């Protein structure tokens, strides 16, 4: 009595997936996650100057461009030899900083909001599914639904103008956005000057009071209508941080530590135990066992017999990992935001000073979009601190010289997740460049040894009590904010 | 007060253009949605997904056959028979599986449209999906259409990104023309296809630092004052307004802030590289 369901396109994602469930006794029991568009940035990179390579990499995504730009500016800074100067770190946490505000905002109403509120009556806002269970369903007391559809829908509507604010800020020392010129090998482009950082933290403040005024309390109060949603979704339980945003010149100290959670356990965060596998991937590698991603290959094969994606499937020490705020803020485990403390007492009985004290709530459908917007809250707390910091007219940009032999990597988190490049450079070009992205950690397809990636897994145990209206897919899926051009590039 | 139907397609793009789109003002993102076009399918904000997405898409392309504007964000692949762009599955009146290719898409619709706009350099001239080192036949719309002899009126606008006001520029005077042909005439187009509204002005000739360059007088570093040139600045080669419209409502541009890496020209990126090399 197995259905099988395939969703292609899985529209609300960036970029091009392809989602296949079997659903028996209404729920999900297999999934099958495919990435089905390649660019092949790391072919496209060889024996070009490495300094490109900051522009290059940003058109892997133009939601996340600033990470791809930060993992970049890092390789490049760590393979050339120079230090960055203390304005020249903070002026890049602002510039990026203000694309976490951006990509959270955007990702929370602009693509995943529209399977919980009921939009207006008109394209692109229809069709949609005809029992779509949305706030106007699931609320019986009809006022009370209308009016929390309502509150949810005009706060879509504001979060459009809200995220062209945050490009705004990014665009600031950024010089335009998406796609940065402002950070280069050696720091930043330009020197903030105190008009542009107070111009900066006016926006700013714009943005943070719509984050604490309006986004954590829609937030707390749909997963207070959806606490089935909190109870699946759940997935491998192992989670993968690298650490994001120096809080110091030596990258000692960041605002969410790097780290790992596997089976119950925290661990240090090795770098030498990622490697990624291809046996279910359309790509060759040269020898078995997966590659370290300092000897990474990317030899597409569209032809590769029993491959369906072509995303990789990184692991760590041979486990499936998870990424993205979950991930970050189970790593670091900070104080929730004061909204967030009070809702959960007010709105669900639950008694909670840190992140962690969500327990096994955090790792479910719901779990990922309280994540995300405790991590947006956080980011603001940061960036505040940041406008104080930084110091208009100190130097944010050293010099440096192309070596002709070198390597280095950048490491930092993406909004959707962990995030390196890895740059070898022979007679002053690039040699190989290798990139592992967030949703790369997260919409990857099983590796040689059977085991599914952190999507597919999570999927296992969905409920689709309607099959011609299989919502709580989607859903699952769009709790981990998909970026299948990063997965893939 | 008709809106113009849009159909949104993406090949081998970042969604950037998409982003940039959102970017807009003066009209802001909400208006444009609500009241300037019907953007009918995109799949980066779209309700629906899968078989309710596309069935709606060609639903579409059959009711305002020769009515709708076909936008394309990103390459079109036609290596591997065009296996590395998976745009979705279609299923027949049987119950079996097809997938559906960025190729196959574009021959499909392009016949079907008013008229095909292609948003990004990618879309318009390659781009960085089509730059050296790529295997995957990496191609622009104007090529795919002179491959496949589709003649179908075609508006290139490009820029990586472009600029929200060049892409809603140009489908609201492609849209006034179509309403009335004579009071509004197409926007004049370049040899590439891109309209001289936008893509006319030499950045260089037009940029704020000339008096500098003209006076020898270069930055010998990001963030030493002069003209930019010696730290790779193609605005000498380039082509956009820029310099006068600048970048996110005004707030800063590619120049000020470091330099111009001609993002707009159909030899980005491979003939603007390296970026930090003068021309
Ligand atoms: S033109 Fe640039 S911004 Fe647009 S899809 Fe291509 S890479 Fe992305
Ligand atoms: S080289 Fe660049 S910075 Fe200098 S005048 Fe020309 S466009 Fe302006
Ligand atoms: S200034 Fe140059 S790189 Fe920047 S948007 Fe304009 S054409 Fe593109
Ligand atoms: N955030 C983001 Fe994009 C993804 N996944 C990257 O890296
Ligand atoms: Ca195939
Ligand atoms: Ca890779
Ligand atoms: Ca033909
Ligand atoms: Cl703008
Ligand atoms: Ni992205
Ligand atoms: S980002």
């Amino acid at each position: 009595g197995k259905v099988k369901i395939s969703i292609d396109p899985l529209t609300r994602v960036e970029g091009h997936l392809k989602i296949e469930v079997e659903v028996k006794d209404g729920k999900v029991v297999d999934a099958k996650c495919s990435g089905g568009m390649f660019r092949g940035f790391e072919q496209i990179l060889r024996g070009r100057d490495p300094r490109d390579s900051s522009q290059i990499v940003q058109r892997i995504c133009g939601v996340c461009p600033t990470a791809h730009c930060t993992a970049s500016v890092m390789a490049q800074d760590d393979a050339f030899g120079v230090k960055v100067t203390t304005n020249g770190r903070i002026t890049r946490n602002l510039i990026f900083g203000a694309n976490y505000l951006q990509s959270h905002i955007l990702h929370f109403y602009h693509l995943a909001a529209l399977d919980y509120v009921k939009g207006p009556d008109v394209s692109p806002f229809v069709p949609r599914y005809a029992n779509a269970d949305l706030l106007t369903d699931r609320i019986k007391d009809g006022a009370k639904a209308d009016a929390t559809n309502t509150y949810g829908l005009n706060q879509y509507l504001k979060a459009l103008e809200i995220r062209r604010i945050c490009h705004e800020m990014v665009a600031m020392f950024g010089g335009r956005m998406p796609h940065v010129q402002g950070m280069v090998v050696g720091g930043a482009t330009e020197i903030p000057t105190a008009d542009k950082v107070a111009e900066y933290a006016a926006r700013f403040k714009e943005v943070q009071k719509f984050v604490i005024e309006e986004y954590l309390p829609l937030i707390y109060t749909l997963g207070s209508v959806y606490t089935d949603l909190f109870e699946t979704g759940i997935g491998w339980k192992n989670v993968i941080a690298f650490g994001v945003f120096p809080e110091d010149d030596d990258y000692k100290t960041f605002l969410l530590k790097p780290g790992v959670y596997i089976d119950g356990k925290d661990e240090e965060f090795d770098s030498k135990l990622v490697k990624e596998y291809v046996g279910h991937s359309f790509f060759d590698h040269s020898a078995p066992g997966g590659l370290h991603y300092s000897v990474g290959e990317t030899n597409p094969n569209p032809d590769k017999p029993g491959a369906y994606s072509f995303v990789k499937a990184p692991r760590y020490k041979d486990k499936p990992c998870e990424v993205g705020p979950l991930a970050r803020m189970w790593v670091q485990n900070p104080e929730l935001s004061p909204v967030g403390q009070k809702l959960l007492k007010e709105l669900y009985g639950i008694e909670a000073k840190n992140f962690r004290d969500l327990g096994d709530k955090a790792f479910s459908i719901m779990g990922r979009h309280v994540a995300r917007a405790e991590e947006t809250w956080l980011t603001a707390v940061a960036v505040e601190k940041w406008l104080k910091q930084v110091q208009p007219g100190a130097e944010t940009y050293v010099k440096s010289e192309i070596p002709d032999a070198a390597e280095g990597t950048g490491f930092t988190e993406a909004p959707r997740g962990a995030l390196l490049h890895y740059l070898k450079i022979k007679d002053k070009k690039i040699e190989n460049y290798q990139i592992v992205s967030a949703t790369l950690w997260n919409a990857n397809p099983r590796d040689d040894m059977g085991q599914r990636g952190p999507i597919e897994e999570a999927l296992i145990g969905v409920p689709v009590p309607d099959i011609k209206n299989p919502v709580n897919v989607g859903r699952l899926v769009r709790s981990y904010d998909p970026x299948l051009g990063c997965a893939v590039h | 007060a008709k809106k113009a139907p849009v159909i949104w397609v993406q090949g081998q793009g970042c969604t950037g253009c998409s982003v940039s789109l959102l970017n807009a003002v003066h009209p802001r993102i909400k208006e444009i949605l609500l009241d300037v076009i019907s953007l009918e399918f995109h799949p980066t904000v779209m309700a629906s997904e899968g078989e309710m997405a596309l069935a709606h898409m060609y639903e579409i392309a059959e009711k305002f056959n020769g009515n709708f504007f076909l936008l394309v964000e990103g390459a079109i692949p036609t290596a591997k028979e065009g296996r590395y762009c998976i745009v979705g599955e279609t299923l027949d009146a049987k119950g079996h599986h097809h997938e559906v290719t960025m190729m196959e898409l574009i021959r499909d619709l392009a016949p079907k449209s008013l008229a095909t706009v292609a948003v990004g350099t990618c879309s318009a001239y390659g781009g960085i999906p089509a730059a050296e080192g790529n295997v995957t036949g990496s191609k622009s719309v104007r090529d795919f259409f002179a491959d496949e002899k589709i003649e179908k009126l075609l508006v290139n606008v490009p820029g990586c990104p472009p600029h929200p006001d060049w892409m809603v520029g140009t489908l609201v005077a492609a849209w006034s023309h179509v309403l009335n042909p004579t009071e509004h005439p197409l926007p004049e187009l370049d040899d590439d296809g891109r309209p001289l509204l936008f893509f006319g002005d030499n950045i260089h000739e037009n940029c704020p630092y000339l008096d500098k360059y003209d006076n020898s007088e270069f930055a010998e570093t990001f963030t030493k004052p002069g003209c930019k040139a010696e730290l790779g600045c193609k605005g000498p080669s380039t082509y956009a307004d820029c310099a006068k419209r600048r970048w996110n409502n005004g707030i800063n541009w590619c120049v000020e802030n470091a330099v111009c890496i001609g993002c707009v020209e159909p030899d980005f990126p491979d003939g603007k590289s390296p970026f930090y090399v003068a021309e």
